[PDB]
């Protein structure tokens, strides 16, 4: 396994009002899993990713990957590992204003020896592959709604991740788009071994998945597993239990 | 409800208001200040003239312009940082009208009320400055500064004329904008032309002939074609905007080419050292093109002008030491003997030495590298002093050689003297020629031996040995002897000078301190005005060195928490910061000391007697100052970053 | 007849480097109507509903909107029009960050004279059946962001408009928050006859509508007109049309 979780607590407030969005998320993802996350619209998703990754805290809850524990650990050591690895996705569209697209995509690679030959070549694999390509010379308010997304989307597919954390890949693109994405996760998750852990809300993006799990009001509510079955038949389960949700 | 909306709206963007009422207030506390220094009855003395009345008529449309001109700027980021709800307010229903409306009657509110908020603050730093120059500087002026009433005049009908410029800014700023163009311009580039762009590099050319032909009228202003008050004051107008023109221009054409020669010779890869060093500048450099320039000129008009204070303060302790040419001299030996006996049951001893004096005529015209229109007596009749070797306790010159003492910086702008050459004793019947050796560093005689103000000069003692037995009695004073009193290291030296004004009942003997005195009283005037400006724009360039910081800092505040989201530690963007602050201070640093080197070195002359020694001591304070200054904000940067996330 | 446009032509450049995005496009809404604009990713939809409405300048064609023009308009009588009528939503969800979610609800209810109560009154109501009621002293920095989206298209129901120009509306959201969404826009539909133009890229969404118009490259393609059809048919229909393009 790689995702350890043990009772888990989130709490959101300044010191008068405590609301709740997290109460007790057991999670045991293990390596080469395509797990996925979905359900309701007002409950803890993408502050589940925040607290799952390091971006955020935790107030009660213990979690581990790769072995280590993040109890003692400073913001040094963490920012370090948070740089080599865990390709990120954001949901607001993270991109800066004060650069272009090309240096958004190349700037995460930059950090220990790659050359710009190699670097530019990596580049034009992955723009192309993608789609965002003769946008490379334009900043980020000359460009679309969706070209963002993919290219936010793009960003972490070029230092070569172990662990992908996606949080709504699909929200601004039509079926070819969000297929071509998908089908390149799956990919990705397949040629090589590399956690990938999305949450989405349209069933068809969660089909291409391995394992759903729905989450309502903080809690764990259902588990499928799929297994030996088709993506017809995946298709029509989850279906069928949003239906019942 | 309009009124309900932008109250509250008031309530959270308090940061934004607070960087407006404080520009509108020191701008005011400035102008006010010196407005009220200029209208005073003990400056009427300074008036008229010929060279000090051309100074008012140029100071005083160059402090207008000046506050007009950061103003404006101030007023256009504060309209350009909101730019949203006008938006919105147009999508509502509103029509730009009704929004031109709204904005100038807030526009009213906050700038009378912070007019008359800015008055009562220059009064306090005007007496706060006057108190430190007349108490920890201890000069004489005989001057204060009262509260008048022209000055409220003249400070209310010009800032209430700024007002119509300002309205007319945000009208057409109103004016000519699209419903949708203002939803994006808080996030849109300025660098509009994103290439080489050649025309640039002849834009920093044309800036840099500009500065150098000013810098070339400045250094003939004074002792040339200008001598009626009609024509001072249009030189001076125009050296004073071909220099602040010629920065622009050369701040604004030079930048946006040095920052695209390097990232086009990149293709794009931006590490992060640079995505914090050149991209930001590169987003705001037409922003950056007229700040730099308000912080250049107010540094150099602050250097130039302590240059001025320290060099007339220095120079004129500097005479008083020399025209005496010893703690104490005197003129006849039984008031010495007098004097001496006085200090003997003083429990003080000194230090009497004496030296004859043989006024004698040479011929120095040859070693003159100066012109004969420059008289100051017959070209071949100088009148000198001569003294023997054994009188000095520092040199020993040789025989046939002839060496000269006295430095008197100023000396060396009329009388130039070359290298070693020949110099002429003419006597009674006989001539022996000496040749030129070198220029000591101290004066021996006081300055009745010294006749019009040359030094005197050193032989060697065999030719004194018949020099003195000559002794052309022609042009020889009553007596010839520099009896002089020389006393430790710092001591009760007020009450040993107390007892020489005792000592001598028709004070015909020479002081010090008195000498220091009077030359310190008599530059009043001209020692206060210069301080007081000077002090009252270091204030202003330290104000407005601060409010750039606050600004900038948290104009791009939502760039740190991004960075540092994807893995950045905190140590590496403090590490790309400090190539922007040390660019930020040190590009307005060397132009601002370039400007005060050449101001100084024209203006001379007339305020004292030496500059290499004070010139040089005033910039380094200054230089320290200032780098403290950019110490502190880069330690305020890293607070900032800490907390991004 | 409302809208009645001829050959629209619209260029993002600076008279050196000018693109096309939209190359004769021709609408005919009639006054009461439910059309729905859906094709590609990088084609012209949110230019389109900017150019439709009175926010940008065409470059070469005429538009008329109840009769008299607009492209040559005064600005009183469009101000006019802007203020009796219209009500738009952004995909980027435009918000104000130093109010919170009551003022940025009520703002359009600040120049017409009504009442302390009967403001409130349509502000509760609203939030009322939109879901978010619990979030009046919450900025829009602390908001998730499916409620983000809620409160902008909730602000432009409250002043009882006469058209109004959706974008993306379900972006989002899960099934239920759409489908509620949905059912809202066509029950204002019925009642009170107002014309509404949406864009979107889910077919279950699209498949609440009466017509369907599909873009291509700036270019009109195929017009799906429904009539005495069920939902389900009109849905079949719809998805087999998109498979084929
Ligand atoms: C006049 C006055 C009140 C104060 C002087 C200072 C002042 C505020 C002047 C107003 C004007 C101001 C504000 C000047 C700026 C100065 C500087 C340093 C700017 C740096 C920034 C900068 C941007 C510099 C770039 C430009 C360049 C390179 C050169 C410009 C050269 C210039 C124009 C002036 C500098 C020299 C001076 C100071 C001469 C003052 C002359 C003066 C009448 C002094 C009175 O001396 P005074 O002893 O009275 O003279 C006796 O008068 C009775 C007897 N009959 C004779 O006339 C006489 O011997
Ligand atoms: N400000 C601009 N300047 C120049 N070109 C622009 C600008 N904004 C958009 N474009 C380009 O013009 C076209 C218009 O894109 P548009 O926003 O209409 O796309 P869309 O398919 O409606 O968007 P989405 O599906 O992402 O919501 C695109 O090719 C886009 O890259
Ligand atoms: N910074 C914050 N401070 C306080 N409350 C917050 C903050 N961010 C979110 N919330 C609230 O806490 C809950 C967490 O919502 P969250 O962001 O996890 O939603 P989500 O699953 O991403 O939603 P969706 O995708 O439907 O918009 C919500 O009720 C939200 O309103």
């Amino acid at each position: 396994v790689i995702l350890e979780a043990n009772k888990i607590r989130k709490s959101y407030g300044n010191k008068l009002n405590k609301q709740e969005v997290l109460k007790g998320i057991d999670i045991h993802i293990e390596k080469g899993e395509f797990v996925s996350i979905m359900g309701a619209s007002g409950s803890g998703k993408t502050t589940l990713l925040n607290v799952l990754s390091s971006i955020d805290q935790v107030s009660h809850g213990t979690i581990h990957i790769n072995g280590n524990d993040m109890t003692a650990m400073k913001e040094k050591q963490l920012a370090e590992f948070r740089k080599q690895h865990l390709g990120f996705i954001f949901q607001d569209y993270n991109l800066l204003d004060t650069l272009t697209v090309k240096e958004n995509i190349l700037l995460p690679l930059s950090i220990t020896k790659l050359s710009k030959k190699e670097a530019n070549r990596k580049f034009e694999e992955v723009a192309k592959e993608l789609g965002i390509y003769e946008l490379r010379d334009k900043y980020p308010n000359e460009i679309s709604g969706g070209q963002k997304q993919r290219t936010s989307a793009g960003r972490a597919f070029i230092h070569d991740p172990s662990i992908i954390f996606a949080d709504q890949p699909t929200g601004a693109l039509d079926s070819k788009s969000a297929s071509d994405l998908l089908n390149k996760l799956s990919q990705l998750n397949q040629k090589r071994n590399a956690t990938i852990i999305m949450v989405t809300h349209d069933p068809v993006a969660a089909s291409y998945c391995g394992r759903v799990i729905f989450i309502k009001d903080g809690q764990m509510y259902t588990q499928l597993n799929k297994g030996g079955q088709d993506r017809q038949t995946f298709f029509q389960d989850i279906m069928k239990t949003q239906g019942v949700l | 409800n309009i009124n309900q909306l932008i109250l509250r709206n008031l309530k959270k963007n308090l940061r934004n208001y607070y960087l407006y009422v404080f520009a509108l207030i020191f701008s005011v506390a400035l102008y006010f200040a010196f407005v009220t220094l200029q209208y005073d009855p003990a400056i009427n003395e300074v008036k008229a003239s010929i060279k000090g009345a051309a100074a008012i008529k140029t100071a005083s449309i160059l402090l207008v312009a000046v506050v007009a001109i950061f103003i404006l700027y101030a007023n256009t980021i504060f309209i350009k940082r909101r730019s949203k709800e006008i938006g919105l307010f147009q999508l509502i229903g509103m029509t730009k009208h009704k929004i031109f409306r709204i904005l100038s009657a807030e526009n009213v509110m906050l700038y009378f009320g912070s007019l008359a908020i800015g008055v009562a603050a220059g009064f306090s730093i005007s007496k706060l400055v006057l108190m430190i120059l007349f108490k920890i500087v201890d000069v004489k002026a005989d001057a204060k500064l009262h509260f008048s009433e022209q000055a409220l005049v003249q400070t209310v009908i010009v800032f209430c004329g700024i007002y119509l410029l300002i309205m007319i800014m945000n009208y057409t700023f109103i004016k000519k904008q699209s419903i949708l163009s203002l939803f994006k311009v808080t996030s849109s580039t300025e660098d509009k032309v994103k290439k080489i762009s050649f025309f640039q590099m002849l834009i920093g050319a044309l800036g840099i002939v500009l500065i150098l032909t000013g810098y070339y009228v400045s250094s003939e202003l004074f002792g040339g074609k200008f001598k009626t008050i009609n024509e001072l004051f249009v030189a001076m107008s125009f050296i004073l905007g071909s220099v602040i023109i010629g920065t622009f221009l050369f701040y604004k054409g030079s930048v946006t080419f040095i920052s695209n020669i390097i990232r086009k010779s990149k293709g794009g890869y931006l590490n992060i050292s640079e995505v914090l060093s050149l991209s930001s500048i590169m987003f705001r450099m037409k922003s950056n093109a007229l700040l730099l320039t308000i912080i250049t000129t107010v540094s150099a008009l602050a250097i130039g002008l302590l240059s001025l204070a320290y060099i007339s303060y220095y120079s004129s302790e500097k005479t008083a030491e020399q025209n005496v040419a010893a703690d104490f001299s005197f003129m006849n030996e039984k008031d010495a003997k007098l004097f001496e006996n006085k200090l003997r049951e003083s429990n003080i001893s000194f230090v009497k030495k004496a030296t004859p004096v043989l006024q004698a005529n040479v011929d120095i015209a040859n070693i003159m590298d100066g012109t004969p229109k420059e008289m100051q007596g017959d070209p071949g009749n100088m009148q000198l002093a001569v003294v023997s070797d054994k009188d000095v306790k520092g040199v020993d010159v040789a025989a046939g050689e002839a060496v000269f003492s006295g430095y008197t910086d100023l000396l060396q702008k009329i009388m130039v003297f070359k290298d070693s050459g020949v110099i002429k004793v003419k006597s009674k019947h006989e001539t022996q020629p000496l040749k030129y050796k070198g220029l000591r560093e101290e004066f021996l005689v006081s300055y009745t031996f010294t006749s019009g103000g040359m030094p005197a000069v050193i032989v060697d003692d065999s030719l004194f040995k018949q020099l003195d037995k000559d002794k052309d009695p022609r042009i020889q004073l009553a007596q010839s002897t520099f009896i002089g009193v020389n006393v430790k290291h710092d001591d009760q030296m007020e009450k040993a000078n107390e007892l020489f004004q005792q000592v001598n009942k028709k004070n015909e003997h020479l002081s010090r301190l008195d000498t220091s005195a009077a030359q310190k009283s008599l530059f009043g005037m001209v020692m206060f005005i210069v301080g007081f400006l000077g002090l009252t724009f270091l204030i202003t360039s330290g104000c407005i060195l601060y409010f750039k910081q606050m600004g900038e800092s948290e104009d791009e505040k939502p760039s740190y928490t991004i960075l540092r989201k994807l893995g950045f530690t905190q140590g590496d963007l403090i590490k790309g910061i400090r190539i922007k602050q040390m660019y930020n201070f040190g590009i307005p640093l060397v132009v601002g000391l370039f400007h005060s080197y050449f101001a100084v070195q024209s203006g001379w002359f007339l305020f004292g007697s030496e500059v290499w020694a004070p010139m040089i001591m005033v910039m380094v304070l200054y230089t320290a100052l200032y780098s403290i200054f950019g110490f502190l904000s880069v330690l305020y940067y890293k607070k900032v970053i800490k907390s991004s996330l």
